[PDB]
RNA sequence: UUGACCUCAAAUCAGGUAGGAGUACCCGCUGAACUUAAGCAUAUCAAUAAGCGGAGGAAAAGAAACCAACCGGGAUUGCCUUAGUAACGGCGAGUGAAGCGGCAAAAGCUCAAAUUUGAAAUCUGGUACCUUCGGUGCCCGAGUUGUAAUUUGGAGAGGG
RNA sequence: GUUCUUUGUAAAGUGCCUUCGAAGAGUCGAGUUGUUUGGGAAUGCAGCUCUAAGUGGGUGGUAAAUUCCAUCUAAAGCUAA
C-alpha cells in the first residue's frame, strides 16, 4: 500500500518537499480558526497508526496551541514564599502542549471523545495539532464491536483525565525501574507508601 | 531533644500522618467475603477446581535458586510437548505462559510430566453430551502438589581426590579478577612487532 | 493531480519510473471518480486490456 | 558457556541440561525486510538530503570523517548514531559521481 | 493499663512530677535530633560515636540477595541430619555410605570452623567453605564438594 | 450552458449528544505557608492544605521497549516482608524506594503496517413490513485520500 | 432436561517442505532549563534546540571510548477479580 510510503516521507520533514509542505500548511493553519474540524486527516497513515478509521462517527480536528514555557500567573512576579518558590519564568507545564491540543478540542466536541492525536506543523509562536476524536453516540461505533468500548462512560473525558497516549506519557505510566514514582499512579504510590498500615494483632 | 543513652530513632511522622491510617478493623469480614466469594465462584463455574494447573518453576536470585515453586503458566514448548494447543488448554484449565522460556530440560521434563498426569486425572465434558456430575475437587494445586526434586542421596561414599575445595574457590575467584589483565598482557605479547 | 494532501501521490512518479509503469499525471480526481463511479479516486490504472 | 558447578569464579552457577528454547520472532523487530529496504530506497530517491546531511558530506570531502563524525554527534543523539550516519553518508557518497 | 501509671498518683500534687521550677514546656531543647553538633554534642559524642559524616563508597541499587549467604560453623554440622539417622550414621564411621548434608538446601551458604565435629566422616555439600572449616572435615575423613 | 469534485457555510432541517449536581474513594493539573531545623535561605512540612479540570461502582494500572544476572522469573493490583534498608540530605534536621520471597485474586488479548482486485465483499440514515434492545426488502448516502474478511510478534502470511 | 430450528460441502485446530515475515517519527535519543524523585555526572515530567536507525532500538541504577553479553520490543489500543 501507500501508507507506508506515507509513513517513510513523513520522517524526512527536513527535505525540500516536506519543508515546502510544512511552510504552506503551516500558513494556511495559521488563517484559519485556532480550533476548526479539518476535513480529513492531513496523514492518513498517523491516523490509522492512532486508530482512525475513514468511516461515519470518527472527526479530526485541528488545534493551536501557544508554544513555550507556563509563565506563573502570580501577580507582578511576587511570589509570597521562599526563595525556593520565586521562580516565574522558567516553569514547564507538567503536561504536554499535545494534552492542552486535545482537552481544548474535546471541551469544543465534547460530545465526543478523543481517541487520539498527532503533530502536524509548528512555528515559533504556535504547535499543531490534529485529533482524533470518535463519535459514541454514532450508530456505525456503537456497533462494530472494535470501537464501541468508547461508548462506555468510563471512558467519559479520557483526555482531560490523562489516559490518552500523551495524557500517560506525561503521567509517566510505564514499566520499569525508571518509574517507580509513577506506575500505578503518582498518587496513589505516595498514598499507599504513607499509608500506617496497623492490623488487630500489631506486627 | 537528644537525652540519655538511647537508640537513635527515626519514627517517620513528620506528616499529616492520621489522615493515612488503615486500621484493618475488617480483617474477619474480609475472610469471610473472601470464603463467600470462593464459595459462589465454585458454585457458579461448572464442576472445575478454582483455579489453573500451574507449572514448576526455578526462582531466580541465587538466595532462591535452591527452591522450585509454582509459575505463572506453561511454556508453548511444554503445551506442545504434552500434545495440546495453548488455546485448548487455557480452555481446559491449564495455565499458558507465552513469556516464559525453556533452558532447562529437568524442568521442561517436569512440566510437561504434571501436564500429562493432568490430562490423565481430568475429565473434559463433552459439549452436547450427558457428562454426569463429576464430584468438584476445589484445589488443583492440592491434587497436583509441587515438589521439590531430590539432587543427592542419604549416603555415599567420601571420594576425596585433594582439591582443596576452599582452594579451588580461591583460585577460580582469582582468575575471575586476572581474567581481563592477562586478557591484554597476551593480546600486547601477540603483537609481533 | 489534484490530490489535496499530496504526499498520498508523490512518490508515485517515482515508484512508477523506477517499476518501468507508464504513468500519467492527469487533471481530476473528479475526473478519476467519474470513470470508477466515485466521486474522487484519486489515482486510476490498467492491468489488463482487452484485444 | 557451560557452568563449572561451583558458586564463584568466571562461569558460576548450577551444571543444568540445555535445552536452547525455540528463537522468539521477536528479536528480529528491526530486521531486513525487502519491502521495507524498497520502500526506504524510494523515499531516499525521491526526498533528497536534509540540510545537516549535505553538511556531513561536504564535511566528509573538505575536513575528513573524523570531523563529520564530530559534528554529526552534535547534530544527533550520540556517537553510535553518529557513526552510523557519517557510514550512511559516505556510502551515499560512494554511489554519488564518483562511483 | 491506665489505673496503674503514676498519673493517677500525681493526682492533687500541682506540678504533676514535672517539678514547679522547671515545668513542663513544649520543646525545651529543641524537636527530635536538633542540636546534635551544637548543644547535644556531649550526649551525641558520648553513647554515639562516629553518629556524624561518612565513612565509606557508596552502593547504587544494592541488592541484599547478591549478599545472601548465610554461614553456618562446625559445631553443629549434624543438626542439619535428622535426629534419628544421627545416631545411625555416628555409629559406623565409615569413609563408604558417609552421610551427605545439603548444606544449600539446609539454607545456608558458607560453612564455617567454629567447633570442632566427631571423627566420623561427612560429606558435605557447600556453596563456600573456610579453609579451616574443610581442614577439620577432612581430618574428621570427610570431604567437601563445591555445589552452586 | 449544464453536470460534477474539493473546501467552507446556512436552516426552529431529521435524529442525537455536552453542560449542572454530588464528590467519601479515584485520574490529572496547579499549588502554598504555618511547622521542624532549637536562628535561617537549601531542606522539611509536601510532590500536602486551598484552587481547577474529569469518571465509576469502583477508578486507575494492566498482559513488559518488565524484573533480573539466576538452575533464571513472567500482565496489573493489594497485603506480609524487603526496610526505616540501598540511596537522597546546609550528609544538618530529616527523607527514603525497588528486585526477590509467602499470600489474596487471577485472564486474556487487538489495531496500524498486506492486492478482495474474478467483482466495497463494509457501514449510517430514510422508507415499507415484521417475530421491534432488533430483522428483512428497497432507496439515497458514507466510503477506494480504504469501509469488511484475513495477521498482531506468543507470531503469522503466500504457495505445495 | 425439552423439543423445531441443522448451521455447513461454511468456519476452526493440528504436521511436514519452501519463500517470506510488512511491526507505530518532531518519535526515540541528545543538549539545556525548570520541576520532581531515594535515583546519586542528572528518577520521571515538561518547555526550547538538534534530531535517528533497522543484525535496529530501549534497558542492564558511576560519566566516556572500544569489544561482547543478557533481556524486552516503545513512540497505537481494550480488559474482570
Ligand atoms: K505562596
Ligand atoms: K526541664
Ligand atoms: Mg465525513
Ligand atoms: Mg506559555
Ligand atoms: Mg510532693
Ligand atoms: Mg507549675
Ligand atoms: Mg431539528
Ligand atoms: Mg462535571
Ligand atoms: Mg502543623
Ligand atoms: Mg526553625
Ligand atoms: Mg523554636
Ligand atoms: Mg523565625
Ligand atoms: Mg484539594
Ligand atoms: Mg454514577
Ligand atoms: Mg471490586
Ligand atoms: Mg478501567
Ligand atoms: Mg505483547
Ligand atoms: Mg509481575
Ligand atoms: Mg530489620
Ligand atoms: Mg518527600
Ligand atoms: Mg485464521
Ligand atoms: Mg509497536
Ligand atoms: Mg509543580
Ligand atoms: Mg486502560
Amino acid at each position: 500500500g501507500a501508507y507506508k510510503y506515507l509513513e517513510e516521507l513523513q520522517r524526512k520533514k527536513q527535505s525540500d518537499v516536506l519543508r515546502f509542505l510544512q511552510r504552506v500548511r503551516v500558513w494556511e493553519y495559521r488563517q484559519k480558526n485556532v480550533i476548526h474540524r479539518a476535513a480529513r486527516p492531513t496523514r492518513p497513515d498517523k491516523a490509522r497508526r492512532l486508530g482512525y478509521k475513514a468511516k461515519q462517527g470518527f472527526v479530526i480536528y485541528r488545534v493551536r496551541v501557544r508554544r513555550g514555557n507556563r509563565k506563573r500567573p502570580v501577580p507582578k512576579g511576587a511570589t509570597y514564599g521562599k526563595p525556593t518558590n520565586q521562580g516565574v519564568n522558567e516553569l514547564k507545564y507538567q503536561r504536554s502542549l499535545r494534552a492542552t491540543a486535545e482537552e481544548r478540542v474535546g471541551r469544543r466536541a465534547a460530545n465526543l471523545r478523543v481517541l487520539n492525536s498527532y503533530w502536524v506543523n509548528q512555528d515559533s509562536t504556535y504547535k499543531y495539532f490534529e485529533v482524533i476524536l470518535v463519535d459514541p453516540q454514532h450508530k456505525a461505533i456503537r456497533r462494530d464491536a472494535r470501537y464501541n468500548w468508547i461508548c462506555d462512560p468510563v471512558h467519559k473525558h479520557r483526555e482531560a483525565r490523562g489516559l490518552t497516549a500523551t495524557g500517560k506519557k506525561s503521567r509517566g505510566i510505564n514499566k520499569g525501574h525508571k518509574f517507580n514514582n509513577t506506575k500505578a499512579g503518582r498518587r496513589k504510590t505516595w498514598k499507599r507508601q504513607n499509608t500506617l498500615s496497623l492490623w488487630r494483632y500489631r506486627k | 531533644a537528644i537525652s540519655k543513652n538511647l537508640p537513635i530513632l527515626k519514627n517517620h511522622f513528620r506528616k499529616h500522618w492520621q489522615e493515612r491510617v488503615k486500621v484493618h478493623f475488617d480483617q474477619a469480614g474480609k475472610k469471610v467475603s473472601r470464603r463467600n466469594a470462593r464459595a459462589t465462584r465454585a458454585a457458579k463455574i461448572a464442576p472445575r477446581p478454582l483455579d489453573l494447573l500451574r507449572p514448576v518453576v526455578r526462582a531466580p536470585t541465587v538466595k532462591y535458586n535452591r527452591k522450585v515453586r509454582a509459575g505463572r503458566g506453561f511454556t508453548l514448548a511444554e503445551v506442545k510437548a504434552a500434545g495440546l494447543t495453548a488455546a485448548y488448554a487455557r480452555t481446559i484449565g491449564i495455565a499458558v505462559d507465552h513469556r516464559r522460556q525453556n533452558r532447562n530440560q529437568e524442568i521442561f521434563d517436569a512440566n510437561v510430566q504434571r501436564l500429562k498426569e493432568y490430562q490423565s486425572k481430568i475429565i473434559v465434558f463433552p459439549r452436547n453430551g450427558k457428562a454426569p456430575e463429576a464430584e468438584q475437587v476445589l484445589s488443583a494445586a492440592a491434587t497436583f502438589p509441587i515438589a521439590q526434586p531430590a539432587t543427592d542421596v542419604e549416603a555415599r561414599a567420601v571420594q576425596d581426590n585433594g582439591e582443596s575445595a576452599f582452594r579451588t574457590l580461591r583460585l577460580a575467584r582469582s582468575e575471575k579478577k586476572f581474567r581481563g589483565i592477562r586478557e591484554k598482557r597476551a593480546r600486547e605479547k601477540a603483537e609481533a612487532e | 493531480n489534484d490530490v489535496d494532501p499530496i504526499e498520498l501521490v508523490v512518490f508515485l512518479p517515482a515508484l512508477c519510473k523506477k517499476m518501468g509503469v507508464p504513468y500519467a499525471i492527469v487533471k481530476g480526481k473528479a475526473r478519476l471518480g467519474t470513470l470508477v463511479n466515485q466521486k474522487t479516486s484519486a489515482v486510476a490504472a490498467l492491468t489488463e486490456v482487452r484485444a | 558457556t557451560v557452568k563449572t558447578g561451583i558458586a564463584i569464579g568466571l562461569n558460576k552457577g548450577k551444571k543444568v541440561t540445555s535445552m536452547t528454547p525455540a528463537p522468539k520472532i521477536s528479536y528480529k523487530k528491526g530486521a531486513a525486510s525487502n519491502r521495507t529496504k524498497f520502500v526506504r530506497s524510494l523515499v531516499r530517491e525521491i526526498a533528497g538530503l536534509s540540510p545537516y546531511e549535505r553538511r556531513l558530506i561536504d564535511l566528509i570531502r573538505n575536513s575528513g570523517e573524523k570531523r563529520a563524525r564530530k559534528v554529526a554527534k552534535k547534530r544527533l543523539g550520540s556517537f553510535t548514531r553518529a557513526k552510523a550516519k557519517v557510514e550512511e553518508m559516505n556510502n551515499i557518497i560512494a554511489a554519488s559521481r564518483r562511483h | 493499663p491506665s489505673r496503674f501509671t503514676k498519673t493517677r498518683k500525681h493526682r492533687g500534687h500541682v506540678s504533676a512530677g514535672k517539678g514547679r521550677i522547671g515545668k513542663h514546656r513544649k520543646h525545651p531543647g529543641g524537636r527530635g535530633m536538633a542540636g546534635g553538633q551544637h548543644h547535644h554534642r556531649i550526649n551525641m559524642d558520648k553513647y554515639h560515636p562516629g553518629y556524624f559524616g561518612k565513612v565509606g563508597m557508596r552502593y547504587f541499587h544494592k541488592q541484599q540477595a547478591h549478599f545472601w549467604k548465610p554461614v553456618l560453623n562446625l559445631d553443629k554440622l549434624w543438626t542439619l541430619i535428622p535426629e534419628d539417622k544421627r545416631d545411625q550414621y555416628l555409629k559406623s564411621a565409615s569413609k563408604e555410605t558417609a552421610p551427605v548434608i545439603d548444606t544449600l538446601a539446609a539454607g545456608y551458604g558458607k560453612i564455617l570452623g567454629k567447633g570442632r565435629i566427631p571423627n566420623v566422616p561427612v560429606i558435605v555439600k557447600a556453596r563456600f567453605v573456610s579453609k579451616l572449616a574443610e581442614e577439620k572435615i577432612r581430618a574428621a575423613g570427610g570431604v567437601v564438594e563445591l555445589i552452586a
